[PDB]
């Protein structure tokens, strides 16, 4: 649609274009990337993965699930 | 281009002057909006008068499609034979065997591990070892189909053995 | 035990319709019946003792290679676990490709278009019938030609190389003994290929 | 000898089968022994999806492929009863006369459309 | 091209192109005729043995 | 109003040559791979035998139209030709003659003629008869007026591609209204009512016969302006 005037006092996001979008994008990407790396480390601290191919779980190891002893 | 078109006219969102009293008898029955308020629900099939009349018309019109479906089903059933499908015959201890094992286990009818004298029956969701309903009938049908397929294979093997033996005897009988 | 040849012949006769007779059209069944009489005689027992063999000294180098290739083909027919995948592919014809399938389809389409032009225009004459028959014969001859060209050009060098490699590995005497009609297929099935890693 | 038997005719333990990461669908079937060598060769010899879907002789994994093909053919013929099915389809009269399968022949109706 | 089973279903299994090795001509003589007869008998016996095995190979796994 | 000459890097007309395969354009140049160029270049086409074969094969020059007024052959001695089908009748005859070969050809070439019938029966009943079969049944291929019997001799097509001419009473002819014959033959007029003029259809009242003429049929003024046909 043909663009029409919008109130400057109104805090609207209707077709808002920022000339300095490059620096803002870089700043919002870099610290976000750092936070994402920290969160990824925190999440990978406690992880479970299927055993590797060719590796069989010997049932005598404590890694095998345990039963409550009455 | 070619004409300095003015700004978008304010008439694009005309203001509605409510000419009828919005009686409390229709509370929330009309979606109110300062521009073009609407009814709460839309009936684009207003050619149909009423719900009973609409249902009657729909059931009258659906008869042709039902008859077409019946014709397709008949054309398929008069030109095809039953197939040989079922659970994997080589595996009887899996989905099939586990059901019979659980029905023979009945561990939900045992005593408490601490001697509490309370069994699985003492619960709203209580174990029942003699249900014999629901998916049990379907499991029995699947087991019967698997048994029929296995018996067919065994009969085929026996008939092939009989054919080979008869051929050997006839070749031997001639001498 | 009874003769495996006679037993297999009797079983095949009993179950030929249970294994080799398929549901076809009227003309298809007519052609199949014509081919049944035209089919060669499959004798269960073959009198192979009447053959008089010649020494491999008479055969030349290419002749001995061809004899080894024939022995390899006979083994592949009998011993299905002798050669590897590459050797089996070398010993057999190559699959029909896009060019061959397209040639067959184009011949069929040309024949269909000619038949449509004939029937639609009712232009059926002696000259048209003769031209159609000649075109069909030429198309059949050409379809047999591409198979011949491909088979020869590809396999003959590959077959010669494979036979020469196997000649040095097994021996011309072994190859000729395999070519001799006195060999037993039962032992040929139990024979081990020295170039089979297994 | 057996169609499901491998070339070396050895039985793989549950630990080895789980170590082979064999699909549960294959484990359900009775052709595990031959599929073990084919799976081992395929894992040891990587081939692309286009390669595997395009290779006809399965490349290097050839003997294991043939053994698995025979075993799978036997399994799929037995589970679908396709042998007796095709036999009765070839000639309804011959199958009924020979008594190959009473259960199969007793409900054998070829259908009017399929050559009566 | 690679999956013509759809064409084999609706239009049936049509005539394939002439696929033959034509390699038996390596030798000549009545030995070649005997070998051809043996090969035909081998093909027929292979069909018969396949039928016998597929009929009896149902009880191999229990 | 193009401004392509103003800018240099703008797309040129010579570049827009690959669009000829999808957009029809007047001929600007003949390609090297063009069929006309191939025909006009190869000396093999310059041989006299090729020219003789070209002049003595395919369509003949005799059957080509040469006048705006044509007279077909006479069915009888004293009849007067009125209407004749030109191309639609020929196409209908060709379509009806397909069953003269396909029906025997399929019978001798189909493994499951029962399946073929179980398929084609609804096709004729629901899709084909209302499209082609009944249209050809109501089609009037040739119509002349026999004055001796004061009747109409009409030759029309028959199921297996045959021709059949019958004489009908002119007094039994009535003008059939398209509205009067609209709803009862809706699908027939919908799918295949395109080739016949719904504004001109006749009916022989003796046996309830419907006579339909092609919208592109050829009508003779002398026959139309006759005392018998008013
Ligand atoms: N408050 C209300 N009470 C009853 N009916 C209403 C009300 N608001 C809207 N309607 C219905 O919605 C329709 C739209 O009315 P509207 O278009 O505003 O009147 P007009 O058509 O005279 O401009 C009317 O026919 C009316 O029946």
């Amino acid at each position: 649609f043909q663009k029409y005037p919008i109130p400057r006092y109104l805090h609207v996001g209707q077709w808002i274009v920022n000339k300095n979008w490059k620096w803002n994008t870089f700043h919002m990407f870099f610290p976000t990337a750092i936070l994402c790396f920290m969160v990824w480390r925190n999440s990978m601290i406690s992880t479970a993965k299927p055993p590797n191919y060719g590796e069989y779980v010997d049932p005598q190891s404590p890694v095998a699930p345990k039963a409550i002893k009455y | 281009h070619g004409w300095d078109r003015p700004d978008v006219p304010l008439s694009f969102n005309p203001l509605y002057v409510h000419k009828r009293e919005l009686s409390i008898f229709d509370t929330n029955m009309w979606m109110y909006d300062q521009v073009y308020p609407e009814y709460v629900i839309s009936y684009n099939e207003i050619h149909l008068v009423d719900q009973w009349k609409g249902l009657k018309e729909s059931f009258s019109q659906s008869a042709y499609w039902w008859a077409m479906m019946a014709m397709v089903f008949g054309f398929y059933f008069i030109n095809t034979t039953p197939r040989q499908l079922g659970i994997d015959t080589n595996d009887l201890k899996g989905f099939l065997g586990e059901y019979y094992g659980q029905y023979k286990k009945r561990s939900g009818i045992r005593s408490n591990f601490l001697g509490l004298d309370v069994t699985g029956e003492n619960s709203i969701i209580q174990p029942n070892y003699d249900r014999k309903n629901g998916i049990r009938d379907v499991i029995d049908s699947l087991n019967a189909d698997a048994g029929k397929r296995k018996l067919i294979n065994l009969e085929a093997k026996n008939f092939i053995e009989r054919v080979e033996k008869e051929c050997e005897q006839r070749i031997l009988k001639k001498g | 035990n009874v003769d495996q040849h006679e037993l297999k012949a009797e079983m095949i006769k009993e179950l030929s319709h249970y294994y080799d007779h398929h549901d076809l059209s009227l003309f298809g069944k007519v052609q199949h019946f014509v081919e049944h009489l035209l089919e060669e005689k499959h004798h269960a027992k073959i009198n192979t003792s009447n053959f008089d063999q010649k020494k491999l000294e008479n055969f030349s180098e290419s002749k001995q290679i061809s004899r080894t290739v024939f022995a390899l083909k006979k083994i592949k027919t009998f011993n299905h676990d002798f050669f590897t995948s590459e050797e089996e592919m070398i010993l057999e014809p190559l699959p029909l490709g896009i060019l061959t399938y397209g040639l067959k389809y184009a011949f069929a389409g040309v024949d269909a278009a000619l038949l449509t032009y004939f029937w639609r225009n009712w232009n059926f004459n002696v000259r048209t019938i003769g031209l159609l028959g000649g075109l069909v014969g030429i198309q059949m001859a050409t379809l047999h030609i591409p198979n011949l060209v491909n088979e020869v050009v590809i396999q003959t060098p590959r077959r010669r190389a494979l036979a020469k490699k196997y000649i040095s590995a097994y021996g011309p005497q072994f190859f000729h003994d395999i070519v001799n009609p006195k060999y037993d297929i039962e032992h040929l099935r139990h024979l081990q290929n020295k170039l089979n890693p297994y | 000898g057996a169609w499901n038997e491998n070339q070396q005719h050895y039985k793989y333990s549950k630990e080895e089968i789980e170590a082979y990461q064999v699909p549960m669908r294959i484990k359900a079937g009775p052709c595990v022994d031959t599929y073990i060598p084919l799976k081992k060769c395929f894992q040891e010899n990587p081939t692309s999806f286009a390669a595997k879907m395009l290779d006809g002789r399965k490349g290097k994994c050839a003997k294991e492929f043939k053994y698995y093909n025979t075993c799978l053919n036997h399994w799929q013929t037995y589970e679908n009863n396709s042998h007796v099915t095709n036999a009765y389809w070839a000639d309804t009269s011959k199958a009924n006369a020979d008594g190959i399968s009473n259960t199969y022949g007793g409900s054998f109706r070829k259908g009017l459309a399929w050559l009566n | 091209y690679l999956e013509p089973s759809y064409f084999h279903e609706t239009f049936g299994h049509m005539s394939q192109p002439p696929k033959y090795d034509l390699i038996d001509s390596n030798i000549n003589g009545v030995e070649k005729k005997l070998n051809k007869q043996i090969l035909h008998r081998e093909h027929n016996e292979h069909k018969l043995d396949g039928f016998v095995s597929m009929f009896k190979g149902s009880d191999v796994a229990k | 109003g193009d401004i392509r000459h103003k800018f240099s890097n703008e797309i040129t007309d010579d570049d827009y040559d690959y669009q000829r395969a999808m957009h029809v354009k007047p001929p600007k140049e003949e390609s090297l791979f063009q069929l006309t160029n191939i025909l006009s270049s190869v000396p093999v086409f310059k041989t006299r035998f090729f020219l003789d074969f070209i002049a003595r094969n395919l369509d003949t020059n005799s059957a080509v139209s040469t006048s705006d007024f044509v007279a077909p052959p006479r069915v009888h001695e004293n009849s007067f030709f009125v209407y004749h089908s030109r191309e639609l009748g020929n196409v209908i005859r060709k379509y009806r003659s397909l069953e003269s070969i396909v029906l025997p050809g399929a019978l001798l070439t189909f493994t499951y003629p029962l399946f073929a019938a179980f398929v084609a029966i609804p096709s004729y009943y629901f899709m084909f008869n209302a499209k082609i079969y009944e249209m050809s049944r109501r089609f009037v291929v040739r119509m002349d007026v026999l004055p001796h019997l004061e009747m109409i001799s009409v030759q029309r097509i028959g199921a297996f591609g045959i021709l059949y001419t019958k004489l009908h009473r002119i007094q039994d002819l009535e003008y059939v209204p398209f509205d009067q014959v609209k709803e009862q033959e809706n699908y027939l007029w919908a799918i295949g009512g395109h080739g016949v003029d719904n504004q001109l259809i006749f009916k022989d009242r003796s046996t309830g016969e419907f006579f339909y003429f092609e919208r592109q049929g050829v009508w003779d003024a002398k026959g139309l302006n006759h005392p018998l046909l008013n």
